[PDB]
């Protein structure tokens, strides 16, 4: 019933962010969709 | 991780001839599978 995050934003190995107790067992998980004028072939070459 | 909830009876969630204008629920007693009980013992309430 506890999540736990961890992160790394240099390097590949991750270290511990933060851990939340919720006594709910999580079940989906979803990438919201990012709207951008730019990030494109078209535009700027970019990627998400 | 808490319970993840009490057994509806779906004979008892909605109204016989209803429409999509009224929004799905079930009414108080449909909701089966508890109990309660006192914690009361010789005036005080046990707790653990
Ligand atoms: C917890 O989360 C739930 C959703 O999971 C929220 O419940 C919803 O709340 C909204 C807002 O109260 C309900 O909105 C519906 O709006 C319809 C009209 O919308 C237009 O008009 C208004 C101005 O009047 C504009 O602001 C809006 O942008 C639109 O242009 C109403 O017609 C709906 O009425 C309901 O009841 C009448 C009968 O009285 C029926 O005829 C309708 O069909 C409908 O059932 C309603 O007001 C939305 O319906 C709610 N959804 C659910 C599933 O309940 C909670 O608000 C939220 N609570 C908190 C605290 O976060
Ligand atoms: C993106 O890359 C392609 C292939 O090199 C190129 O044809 C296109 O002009 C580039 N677009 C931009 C905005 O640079
Ligand atoms: C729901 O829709 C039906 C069919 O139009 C209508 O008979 C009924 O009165 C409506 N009920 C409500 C609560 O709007």
């Amino acid at each position: 019933g506890t999540f736990y995050a961890y992160y790394a934003d240099s390097g590949m190995p991750t270290t511990f962010l933060f851990s939340l107790y919720l006594g709910t067992l999580l079940s989906h998980y979803y990438v919201l969709p990012l709207t951008c004028n730019a990030i494109s072939s078209n535009t700027d070459n970019e990627t998400l | 991780e808490h319970c993840a909830g009490f057994g509806v009876d779906e004979e008892k969630c909605g109204v016989l001839d209803g429409s999509y204008n009224v929004s799905c629920l079930c009414s108080t007693d449909a909701f089966l599978g508890w109990s309660y009980d006192t914690c009361v013992s010789n005036n005080r309430c046990n707790i653990f």
